RNA sequence: GUGAAGAGGGAAACAACCCAGACCGCCAGCUAAGGUCCCAAAGUCAUGGUUAAGUGGGAAACGAUGUGGGAAGGCCCAGAC
RNA sequence: CCUCCUAAAGAGUAACGGAGGAGCACGAAGGUUGGCUAAUCCUGGUCGGACAUCAGGAGGUUAGUGCAAUGGCAUAAGCCA
RNA sequence: GCUCAACGGAUAAAAGGUACUCCGGGGAUAACAGGCUGAUACCGCCCAAGAGUUCAUAUCGACGGCGGUGUUUGGCACCUC
RNA sequence: UGCCUGGCGGCCGUAGCGCGGUGGUCCCACCUGACCCCAUGCCGAACUCAGAAGUGAAACGCCGUAGCGCCGAUGGUAGUGUGGGGUCUCCCCAUGCGAGAGUAGGGAACUGCCAGGCAU
């Protein structure tokens, strides 16, 4: 499947972020909406999240699938976790290939603070 | 059809099981039912003469123990690997 | 000594219970006397014994 | 607080070194050597592991 | 049939034991690069603050306390080194 | 574990087996193993069985109406063997 | 010198004990990044079959690991770039 | 830069005979005898296919099995070099 | 608060498989099309991008099912540490530990955080 095939790729990376110990900024995108989650080191505690399903990210966006809907998504998250004091997380692209959506999200929130 | 008189065992375990066998009587168990299982301490000669009925295997026994009587099955038969002994016997409660 | 030896014959090491040969189709008294003729040629003491239900 | 008394009945010639060293700790040190100990759990575990070569007055 | 026969063997070979094993079992303490196991392939993984050697070798990364668990859906045998 | 490098008592004799670790003396007592008829210290001790083979006091497959105990079973005063 | 067993569930442990290998290879067969997952069998299919390539399924790592055996390996240590 | 592979590597550089022998030692280690053991050897016995005109057991006795002796060939290396 | 969905885990088969059913407002998936960014040792299959017509078909989620997988007692048995004993290449007794298999039985997971949807 192609999800199975998504996860055995992300679990390397996911892996070895789990036991450096880094905040992580997980991604996770489909065709229509691209979600953007900071979670703690141990995994079980959501730190932010950032989606283009909720409303006040989605109105101001003409479709949630694009690399403009995944810029603003990018751009949300970074402005919050500069306001919950993340400061410096790590990416955790879950499989996805580095590029297009994935990407403009992950230099929207460089832009705006995030570090990684 | 065939009637069973049972006692208590006190002691459980490889000494007293053995101690039993070699005093001419023989540990078995009454599990199954709605209740915890009771240990049993059955007469090996006369358990064997009966058990030499096919029937045994299949009627429901009664087992009389402190009065009370148990209506159970024979489920498992361990028996002795070279003589014709019995080490233990396996009553279901129905 | 200069290593092991070479192999002669095979057994199979017999632990008391055993059920060595089994017997179906016979009457009990011919089987009885086959089991003695075979027991004869065997160094182990036997003993006839019956199939039962469990 | 309680106080029981064990006194050693048999040699300890040829036994197995722990032997030895639990008949040292609990004091014994000849055939009818009588000490004086208290009764605690680990005195009853030496007691238990030379039980074939001392005697307890309890 | 008077003295002996003879012939020789094809065997007789062997290698020097590697010493392989846990060095420091659960509940030790240990200092920081101490090796907790040394092992052939990861019959024991990596857990927190236990790197692994190329021989696979499990050394201890931070000073603290052996922690044996059974972790992961393969019911893996991981070491850890709780903080102390 | 013992002997080696440990004597003493027992196993007849018998380093290595069982009991037990000799500082010296005593014409004192209690014991371990092992024993108590005589050699040879100590029960011709008490109770209930077994063996009739000198078994005890060397040895197997196998054989046998030896004898003792047990749980059954078969045929029987229309009187059975 | 390496691997398994003997080896008595830590380490170690002998024999003219039972089995096998080494005296190298690689500039990539190393590093990293990205990606991929095997054997076998069945069905259909030009030459072309038991075994060539193609497609589907069952299967589940019974594959692979440059070379022995063991321990590993799916996050792959296996296969491409 | 050593197949110094007898791989902790005596020299850079080394094979044999002695019944013509000699010395120091050993029963630490062989041949002869003794000893322990009894695979082998020898002698018994168990089951009994079959042979024996019929009939296993007058006489043999297969396929197998269980012992005895210390009578050969041995094993070990305890005494004696 | 209730229920559904998505993500990250906890845990690692009482949690997996099979079989039957069910879901599309939202989510998800399939889907439509490739100047493009990006791509196939050929192929917009996959990866990617721009979208949203249609369908839950497949997948996934959930529900129900014991046919398996899985877990699993009590009892007994095997083994075994220490001390004894026997006709001792194997056993037995006192005491301590006590399985494996099997039996009754359980069993179609449970659970935390965040977000969205619906009914509030
Ligand atoms: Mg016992
Ligand atoms: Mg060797
Ligand atoms: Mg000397
Ligand atoms: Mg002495
Ligand atoms: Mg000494
Ligand atoms: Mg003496
Ligand atoms: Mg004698
Ligand atoms: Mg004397
Ligand atoms: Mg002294
Ligand atoms: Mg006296
Ligand atoms: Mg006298
Ligand atoms: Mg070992
Ligand atoms: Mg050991
Ligand atoms: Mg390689
Ligand atoms: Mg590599
Ligand atoms: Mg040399
Ligand atoms: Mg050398
Ligand atoms: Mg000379
Ligand atoms: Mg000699
Ligand atoms: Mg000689
Ligand atoms: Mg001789
Ligand atoms: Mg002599
Ligand atoms: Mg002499
Ligand atoms: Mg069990």
């Amino acid at each position: 499947d192609k999800k199975s095939a998504r996860i055995r790729r992300a679990t390397r990376a996911r892996r070895k972020l789990q036991e450096l110990g880094a905040t992580r900024l997980v991604v996770h995108r489909t065709p229509r909406h691209i979600y953007a989650q900071v979670i703690a080191p141990n995994g079980s505690e959501v730190l932010v999240a950032a989606s283009t399903v909720e409303k006040a990210i989605a109105e101001q966006l003409k479709y949630t699938g694009n690399k403009d809907a995944a810029a603003a998504v990018g751009k949300a998250v970074a402005e919050r976790a500069l306001e919950k004091g993340i400061k410096d997380v790590s990416f955790d692209r879950s499989g996805f290939q580095y590029h297009g959506r994935v990407q403009a999200l992950a230099d929207a929130a460089r832009e705006a603070g995030l570090q990684f | 059809m065939f009637t069973i008189n049972a006692e208590v065992r006190k002691e459980q375990g490889k000494g007293a099981s053995r101690r039993l066998r070699a005093a001419n009587k023989f540990p078995a168990i009454i599990y199954g039912g709605k209740e915890a299982p009771l240990a049993i301490e059955l007469d090996h000669d006369k358990v064997m003469n009966m058990q030499a009925k096919a029937e045994f295997y299949s009627e429901v026994l009664t087992i009389v123990v402190d009065g009370k009587e148990i209506k159970v099955k024979a489920q498992d038969v361990q028996r002795h690997p070279y003589k014709p002994k019995l080490q233990h016997i396996d009553f279901v409660r129905a | 000594g200069k290593g092991k030896g070479n192999v002669e014959y095979w057994v199979a090491l017999i632990q008391p219970g055993k059920v060595l040969y089994e017997m179906d189709g016979v009457p009990e008294e011919l089987a009885r006397e086959a089991f003695k003729l075979a027991a004869a040629k065997l160094p182990i003491k036997t003993t006839f014994v019956t199939k039962t239900v469990m | 607080a309680k106080t029981i008394k064990i006194t050693q009945t048999r040699s300890a010639i040829g036994r197995l070194p722990k032997h030895k060293a639990t008949l040292l700790g609990l004091g014994l040190r000849r055939i009818g050597h009588t000490v004086e100990r208290e009764d605690t759990p680990a005195i009853r575990g030496m007691i238990n592991a030379v039980s074939f070569m001392v005697k307890v007055e309890e | 049939a008077h003295k002996k026969a003879g012939g020789s063997t094809r065997n007789g070979r062997d290698s020097e034991a590697k010493r392989l094993g846990v060095k420091r079992f659960g509940g030790e303490s240990v200092l920081a690069g101490s090796i907790i196991v040394r092992q052939r392939g990861t019959k024991f993984h990596a857990g927190a603050n236990v790197g692994c050697g190329r021989d696979h070798t499990l050394f201890a990364k931070a000073d603290g306390k052996v922690k044996f668990e059974v972790k992961g859906p393969k019911n893996r045998k991981f070491i850890s080194i709780e903080a102390e």
